[PDB]
């Protein structure tokens, strides 16, 4: 069988010389394979499973078992050959050699009479240099060919389902993802070969920690392959730096430097940071003690593993008036959790006022323009699995946006128009709104009011906002949200704090031109007094600061009174309503 | 990144597994520049790959992998991607891609 | 009391006595919030079909105005999305043994 040997690969001979990876804990699908192969109709099995689960490993284990002689006489004395399509394509460009070498191969196959063929990647052979597809289909229609195929589930349902001719000749066998103990067993099995190749030594603790890290902190790839990839990567790292030894922190830092910045340590220093989270947040957000406390408590509970791993890392509804710190808190959280503001993915829902715009969220249906490009949100989340997703002004979007958005809350995964699945388990979802605060923004009540303006505050405001929102929103959507945070309007004293921060910003603008500004306490008090408004809260302070400082500072800069290498000291003059600012330049 | 890798290899700050390896940047279009007669493109690609295998101390760099799918396809001409697929799957060739 | 009533009704509907033209059962749950209504429905589905996914739950708040009603009963020809059927029907196609 020179033609057969030229265009085929013997798995049995390779198993005899042990060129194949060992297989353990996977006898179920092979037993199903010769369970279904022994029938009279639909005797051709097809292995359907997610890529990487080991369908190739499945047929390899089948070859191992048949070499070991653990199968009844029906499958004995049968030579298994994977059809090397690479052998067929290579060197075949003569005008007629293609499909004719295939004719010799197939005639030898039927002539031998005790042979079995294996076809990996059945998509290239069914429903797809192209006319070779039209040869195998009638052969399976006749029914004398016993072949084993392997195909991804989506490809199998999309292409193999419509081939009605082969529907009566193929039988499906499902392969599921391996459990974590199964992954540990496979890692133990491959320990010997991988240690021999890498000339290193690895321990069981490294195996279990690699498996856990792959299962928890990696979503794009899948368990039965990515743990192997991590250990091989660590072995390569130990080989390139020079008996070598591999420990847990080694693979931990390899994973940390491999994909993003997942956990980047396992010590308690970051835990101490989470203990100081409220103090860290209050360096950018002033006065919102309840909001920071609730957010810190929720994220600390998430970090402790007390939340559902399937669900995302946190869901918050920031309800409050305008200009109180709803977006500043989100920016501070993005800075704290990921080290930069660029980690925040902000979506302005004011551009989603029409239902047909939902297409731009996760791509257009197939066959229409723009299908070649993915969704504007799903792809962006896929690029950065560790990010904070913010939906600014969520009430201004069409309700179909809510219909699509809830799915993230329930199952933490989203399917775009192309059929791909993106995972939202490593993200924090924040939705901001002004609804439910009409009574908090302004209220005097009808009738005489006693001394007061202090109540239980946070609890009653939270309950009122929650009931108003569930009146305005879907009750289940509010029920599934992890937390609803109400932002009270800023008081007066904290305004005097905010001024300082704003002044610092101005100082930065003066550092580019080699200048600087300093203010006295009286000037800061005057700025706080002028820029205070309990209804708006923070932007009027910015307008007042700009008008009273940088207007009449730019004029001085243009006139030449202030030159690079100078400091502008700002003080006050007059008393009462006659107080005014005074600027003096010094070295 | 590949430029710095080449600079490190020539300067001598690489692990002993590489030491003196030659980064060759593949030049598509030059391969296709004269493939008009019978057996011109596939033979060129097989010859260059076999020469790489014979030398052993050569590593290839492809600046556009998206252009690799379909290079000399014709009425026959299985194309370059299909030729590269089998030995790439066999793990007997080391290539670095940029896209 | 509610559990006993539901058990009696299921016994009536699963004894082979009532007309097959009628569905498996029809129940209306009335009560305040925070009581075991959804939990009771989930437990009933779990007992009848051995799975918590055998529960097709639909909120009628989504269909306040009639323009979305057809969305639950298949799109007539000529619409933007007619190639995709309604929500209620295709789920019964995928599983006729479920609690709506
Ligand atoms: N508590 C605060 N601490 C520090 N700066 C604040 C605070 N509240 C508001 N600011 C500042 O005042 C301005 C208010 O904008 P911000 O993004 O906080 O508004 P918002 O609460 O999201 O309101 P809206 O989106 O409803 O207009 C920003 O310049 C912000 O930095
Ligand atoms: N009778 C009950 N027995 C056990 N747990 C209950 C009971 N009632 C409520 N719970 C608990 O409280 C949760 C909320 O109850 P459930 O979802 O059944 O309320 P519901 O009245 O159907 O909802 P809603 O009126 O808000 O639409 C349940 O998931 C369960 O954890
Ligand atoms: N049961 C198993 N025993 C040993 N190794 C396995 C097993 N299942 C999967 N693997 C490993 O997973 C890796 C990827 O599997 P692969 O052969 O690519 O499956 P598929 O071809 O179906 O994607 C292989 O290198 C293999 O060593
Ligand atoms: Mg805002
Ligand atoms: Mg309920």
């Amino acid at each position: 069988s020179l033609v057969l040997d030229q265009f085929g690969r013997n798995l049995t001979q390779a198993a005899r010389e042990s060129k194949l990876d060992p297989v353990i804990g996977r006898e179920k699908e092979i037993e199903r394979v010769m369970q279904v192969l022994s029938r009279r109709t639909k005797n051709n099995p097809v292995l359907i499973g997610e890529p990487g689960v080991g369908k190739t490993a499945v047929v390899e284990g089948l070859a191992q078992a048949i070499v070991k002689g653990e199968v009844p006489e029906t499958l004995k004395d049968k030579h298994l050959y994977t059809l090397d399509l690479g052998a067929l394509v290579a060197g075949s460009r003569y005008r007629g050699d293609f499909e004719e070498r295939l004719k010799k191969v197939l005639k030898e196959i039927r002539t031998r009479g005790d042979i079995i063929l294996f076809i990996d990647a059945l998509h290239t052979l069914v429903g797809a240099a192209i006319d070779a597809a039209s040869i195998l289909k009638p052969m399976l229609a006749r029914g004398e060919l016993q072949t084993i195929g392997a195909t991804t589930l989506d490809e199998y349902r999309k292409h193999l389902e419509k081939d009605a001719a082969l529907e009566r000749r193929f039988q499906p066998i499902q392969v599921a993802e391996p459990s974590l103990p199964h992954t540990i067993e496979i890692l133990k099995g491959l320990r010997d070969r991988y240690e021999a190749h890498h000339r290193v030594s690895i321990t069981d603790e490294a195996l279990v920690q690699a498996a856990t890290l792959a299962d928890r902190y990696i979503s794009d790839r899948f368990l039965p392959d990515k743990a192997i990839d991590l250990i091989d990567e660590a072995g390569s790292r130990m080989r390139i730096r020079r008996v070598a030894e591999v420990d847990g922190e080694l693979i931990a830092e390899v994973l940390a430097t491999a994909t993003g910045i997942p956990v980047f340590k396992l010590t308690e220093e970051e835990s101490s940071r989470l203990l100081r989270m409220e103090d860290e947040l209050h360096k950018r957000v002033i006065g919102q003690v309840d909001a920071v406390k609730a957010l810190s408590k929720a994220i600390r509970r998430t970090r402790a593993g007390l939340k559902d791993p399937k669900r995302p890392g946190g869901s918050f509804i920031f309800a409050g008036p305008s200009g109180v710190g709803k977006t500043e808190l989100s920016k501070a959280l993005a800075e704290f959790l990921f080290g930069d503001e660029d980690a925040l993915i902000s979506l302005d829902m004011s551009e989603f006022s029409e239902k047909h715009t939902v297409s731009r969220l996760f791509g257009s249906p197939p066959g229409y323009v723009g299908y070649e490009e993915g969704g504007q949100l799903t792809e962006k989340v896929r690029r950065k699995p560790f990010s904070v997703v913010l939906f600014d002004a969520v009430e201004k979007a069409h309700p179909d946006i809510f219909n699509s958005l809830l799915q993230i809350l329930e199952d933490g995964r989203l399917t775009d128009s192309q059929g791909r699945v993106v995972d939202f388990k490593n993200t924090v979802i924040i939705m901001t709104t002004n609804l439910g605060t009409r009574d908090i923004s302004k209220g005097f009540n009808l009738g005489f009011a006693a001394q007061g303006d202090t109540k239980s505050n946070y609890e009653r405001m939270k309950n009122k906002v929650s009931d108003e929102l569930k009146q305005h929103f879907r009750p289940e959507f509010l029920n599934r949200v992890d937390d609803v945070v109400v932002f009270p309007q800023l008081s007066q004293a904290d305004i005097l704090k905010i001024v300082d921060l704003m002044i610092d910003k101005v100082d930065e603008r003066l550092k580019d031109r080699d200048m600087g500004i300093e203010l006295s306490s009286s000037a800061k008090e005057l700025l706080s007094k002028k820029g205070y408004d309990p209804v708006l809260g923070a932007r009027p302070l910015r307008r007042t600061i700009q008008r009273e400082i940088e207007d009449s500072l730019s004029e001085k800069i243009l006139f030449g009174e202030l030159r690079p290498g100078h400091i502008v000291v700002v003080d006050t003059e007059g008393e009462g309503e006659t107080k005014t600012f005074t600027f003096r330049g010094e070295e | 990144v590949v430029e710095g890798l080449a600079q490190a290899i020539v300067k001598g700050e690489v692990p002993e597994t590489l030491k003196d390896k030659h980064l060759y940047t593949l030049d598509l279009g030059a391969l296709v520049a004269g493939s008009r007669y019978r057996g011109d493109f596939e033979e060129r690609l097989k010859k260059v790959l076999k020469e790489i295998r014979t030398r052993g101390d050569i590593i290839l760099f492809i600046d556009a992998l998206h252009t690799l799918v379909g290079a000399g396809a014709a009425e026959g001409a299985i194309d370059a991607a299909s030729i590269l697929k089998p030995m790439l799957a066999r793990g007997e060739l080391q290539t670095i891609g940029a896209t």
